[PDB]
RNA sequence: GGUGAAAUUCUUGGAUUUAUUGAAGACUAACUACUGCGAAAGCAUUUGCCAAGGACGUUUUCAUUAAUCAAGAACGAAAGUUAGGGGAUCGAAGAUGAUCAGAUACCGUCGUAGUCUUAACCAUAAACUAUGCCGACUAGGGAUCGGGUGGUGUUUUUCUUAUGACCCACUCGGCACCUUACGAGAAAUCAAAGUCUUUGGGUUCUGGGGGGAGUAUGGUCGCAAGGCUGAAACUUAAAGGAAUU
């Protein structure tokens, strides 16, 4: 009996939400569709990871990546809804240097438009201009201050407007530009970055709000 | 332009695995058990099995429909090494070589918060 | 005698702190005695990147590069590895060469 | 299936035993490739190396 | 280092010690008087105030302290007398 | 020779003097 | 799978591997240092709370209230013992493959106690910085950590100060260094191990060749395991410290 899984298998192209600048980003092959269990049941539950910089064409988002997860099924066609605005291993890592203090803030959100959402925001300290002091530390009750700053601005971003405005928000990065200007009067911080994204509960399917993030 | 496809090389300090996936990674397309290509147990975690492993890959793919690569490398860890063991490098080299291009190469190896304690028992592993 | 001023390693207004195992023998060894080599390495080899550039999809996309902490402890620091074994007189120097 | 290439540069000698050169190959197809051979034998400057191994490749002997 | 005349000491070097490890033990605190922009007279404050100070008949903070010396609000005028 | 071997044998040779005492007992 | 080699075990039941989630229990990497804190042992997810604590400030207050302390107490790692919960992981015994002259030893595979807790006990460690503690002084130098002071100090900007982070100058307190000896060392080494033949600043506690020996006998404290305390007979001329070829 032939086994080989070309002849029973469909290939379909992934469309990604309007809010990134590239519309296809690539070529999910799944099963060529067979009566009972078939290619369109079978997805929904199949998460996609992909960088940035391909889905804008900007090389500034080489790092980061973006996972989304099967929403729409169409003819030939698979339609997909944001899920996930993690972070890239090798990026993180070369931000980890000895010296400067890592400050992890977590903050757990509920979104206008009934999601349940985790953010993480890592920020480290900076040898700024003119520092003879070789080390770069804080002082502790001033890393838990930034900790709270941070917690302020992300309950202020987040329960105002659904998850898209949020995605468009992360894309070019306005979140971390606008931490580093509310931090800048407590503890210098470079780099500030927004890391990971964690979406945990989804209530109900709906349709218009899968419509609205596409054309 | 091109299709896309997911590499997924596990080239731990014992033996190489080219698992192609997707993009989701759900099916894959093939995968070739870098220890399969040669029965000798000694050349398994050797560079020159893994590249045959990888060209075998190539071949069941380049020739299919899949031009383009992503590539994952992860050489276990969590417990284990967390560290790039011998066949994933030399996997890469294969890959680029039989003529796939390549869509950015990346390191996903499992690193813990602190984890279970690991086998040796204190004392440790005694070479 | 002491070998060092400094004992064994750094446990100073401190004292019995937190273990780690190692990278090879994967045995129990003070965060101190634990011997950090840190290795900053791309993931392909030196000569591996001509052929890279020629044969990709995103044309300039340069490097990434593995951050890799080692705990390569004491014992197993010695095989033909690192650290070595140094002179009772030329042992009092810190610097990184 | 046959390739050859040019040798330019001796990268030392390296074994247990010794003798087994290391060698830094150049391509005369494309020159674009430099790679490091193994070479059992006397080996100079300018010569060219006739190679079953197309693609495999290792440093130290041991 | 020979001599040195631990009975007349130079106006730096006593500056540069602290307070009681000098010949003399005297505080290195001079204690103000101050001159608010509402009130029409002088009050004495403490340059290391402890606790919250006010000025005279109104409940106005003139000074507050935090780690050594005192924070004063604003911006007063005061003299070391 | 190891002392703490010894110790753990002179501790096992005390327990069973205890219990020979035991016994008699 | 596994290591320097293979071999056990798991398998067309789809093992491993690739996603997704879920389940559980510990553990909090990278930041992590010649750094913090604490009476030590210890301690690293954050944020809430509940108290405490040094250090620093201080033209406060009290007024010798102190230093060390046989007694007696309070804590005290890990293993271990009692119960009850939890039971992923690693794993004493226990199996099982090897390796071996022989492995019940190192290596590999599984695996009950235990690890983690809530209640008790236990009280030992290379509980080590092998340096009793409180003092006082003698030497130089940076570097931090913590809090203070002065900067016509610099970028920080929202005009401008005011902060906070920076930079220099100082100190005060702490962990530590590096350099010498001019001392002390038996030296190795040491800013104390210095002020010790010019030998008495205060106090506790220990040791008197090695072994027998932390044993035997009592006593106690313990559910037990053991801990505290602690000999002698006999036995030998060495045991040992640091350095040197
Ligand atoms: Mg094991
Ligand atoms: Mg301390
Ligand atoms: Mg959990
Ligand atoms: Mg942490
Ligand atoms: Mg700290
Ligand atoms: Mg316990
Ligand atoms: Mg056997
Ligand atoms: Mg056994
Ligand atoms: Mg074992
Ligand atoms: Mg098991
Ligand atoms: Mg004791
Ligand atoms: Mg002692
Ligand atoms: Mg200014
Ligand atoms: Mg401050
Ligand atoms: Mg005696
Ligand atoms: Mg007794
Ligand atoms: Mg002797
Ligand atoms: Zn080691
Ligand atoms: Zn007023």
């Amino acid at each position: 009996r032939v086994v080989d899984p070309f002849t029973r298998k469909e290939w379909y192209d992934i469309k990604a939400p309007s809010t990134f600048e590239n519309r296809n980003v690539g070529k999910t092959l799944v099963n060529k569709s067979v009566g009972l269990k078939n290619a369109s049941d079978s997805l929904k539950g199949r998460v996609v990871e992909v960088c940035l910089a391909d889905l804008q064409g900007s090389e500034d988002h080489s790092f980061r990546k973006v996972k989304l997860r099967v929403d729409e099924v169409q003819g030939k066609n698979l339609l997909t809804n944001f899920h996930g605005m993690d972070f890239t291993t090798d990026k993180l890592r070369s931000m980890v240097r000895k010296w400067q203090t890592l400050i992890e803030a977590n903050v757990t959100v509920k979104t206008s438009d009934d999601y349940v959402l985790r953010i993480f925001a890592i920020a480290f300290t900076r040898k700024q201009a003119n520092q003879v002091k070789r080390t770069s530390y804080a002082q502790s009750s001033h890393i838990r201050q930034i900790r709270k700053v941070i917690s302020e601005i992300l309950t202020r971003e987040v329960q105002n407007s659904t998850l898209a405005q949020l995605t468009s928000k992360l894309i070019p990065e306005v979140i971390n530009k606008e931490i580093e200007n509310a931090t800048k009067d407590i503890f210098p911080l470079q780099n500030v970055h927004i890391r990971k994204v964690k979406l945990l509960k989804q209530p109900k399917f709906d349709l218009g709000s899968l419509l609205s993030l596409h054309g | 332009s091109q299709v896309f496809g997911v590499a997924r090389i596990f080239a731990s300090f014992n033996d190489t695995f080219v698992h192609v996936t997707d993009l989701s990674g759900r099916e894959t397309i093939a995968r070739v058990t870098g220890g399969m290509k040669v029965k000798a147990d000694r050349d398994e975690s050797s560079p020159y099995a893994a590249m045959l492993a990888a060209q075998d890959v190539a071949a069941k793919c380049k020739e299919v429909g899949i031009t383009a690569v992503h590539i994952k490398i992860r050489a276990t860890g969590g417990t284990r090494s967390k560290t790039p063991g011998p066949g994933g490098q030399a996997a890469l080299r294969a890959l680029a070589r039989s003529g796939l291009r390549i869509g950015r190469i990346e390191d996903v190896t499992p690193v813990p918060s602190d984890s279970t304690r690991k086998k040796g028992g204190r004392r440790g592993r005694r070479l | 005698p002491k070998k060092r001023a400094s004992n064994g390693r750094n446990k100073k207004g401190r004292g019995h702190v937190k273990p780690v195992r190692c990278v090879n023998c994967s045995r129990s060894v003070p965060k101190d005695k634990a011997i950090k080599r840190m290795a900053i390495r791309n993931i392909v080899e030196a000569a591996a990147i001509r052929d890279l550039s020629e044969a990709s999809v995103y044309a300039e996309y340069a490097l990434p590069k593995t951050y890799n902490k080692l705990h390569y402890c004491i014992s197993c620091a010695i095989h033909a590895r690192i650290v070595r074994v140094r002179s009772r007189t030329d042992r009092r120097i810190r610097a990184p060469p | 299936p046959v390739t050859l290439a040019k040798v330019i540069k001796v990268l030392g000698r390296t074994g247990s035993r010794g003798g087994v050169t290391q060698v830094r190959v150049e391509f005369l197809e494309d020159t674009t490739r430099t790679i490091v051979r193994n070479v059992k034998g006397p080996v100079r400057e300018g010569d060219i190396l006739v190679l079953m191994e197309s693609e495999r490749e290792a440093r130290r002997l041991r | 280092v020979l001599v040195q005349d631990l009975l007349h000491p130079t106006a730096a070097s006593e500056a540069r010690k602290h307070k009681l490890k000098t010949l003399v033990q005297s505080p290195r605190s001079h204690f103000l008087d101050v001159k608010c922009p509402g009130c029409l007279n002088i009050t004495t404050v403490f340059s290391h105030a402890q606790t919250a100070v006010t000025c005279e008949s109104c409940s106005t903070v003139l000074c507050t302290p935090t780690g050594g010396k005192a924070k004063l609000s604003e911006g007063t005028s005061f003299r070391r007398k | 020779m190891r002392a703490k071997w010894r110790k753990k044998r002179t501790r096992r040779l005390k327990r069973k003097r205890r219990k020979v005492r035991a016994r008699s007992k």
